[PDB]
């Protein structure tokens, strides 16, 4: 039983670790999508493209 | 390359294809960053000779 409690403890840690790092980069592209509505939306952005 | 260590390695599950499968990403990822900086432009503009 200690092997299958090893094996599904580190596949548990594996996913919730490659889920961190996927949400660090969604947290990235939010702060992107609340520049552009604060910049392009309220207002009129001059920064090109 | 030994068989007998692959046979064990099975057991283990989809370790081993997610490992691939991320770094694949990774690799995949370093042209899109090359691509976003330098090709910016439409049409290579030329200088002229003078």
């Amino acid at each position: 039983i200690d092997r299958l409690i090893t094996g599904r403890l580190q596949s548990l840690q594996t996913y919730v670790t490659q889920q961190l790092i996927r949400a660090a980069e969604i947290r990235a592209s939010a702060n992107l999508a609340a520049t552009k509505m604060s910049e392009c939306v309220l207002g009129q952005s001059k920064r090109v493209d | 390359d030994s068989t007998e260590c692959s046979n064990l390695l099975l057991q283990y599950g989809s370790f081993c294809t997610q490992l691939n499968r991320a770094l694949t990403g990774i690799a995949v990822e370093q042209d899109k960053n090359t691509q976003e900086v330098f090709a910016q432009v439409k049409q290579i503009y030329k200088t002229p000779p003078i």
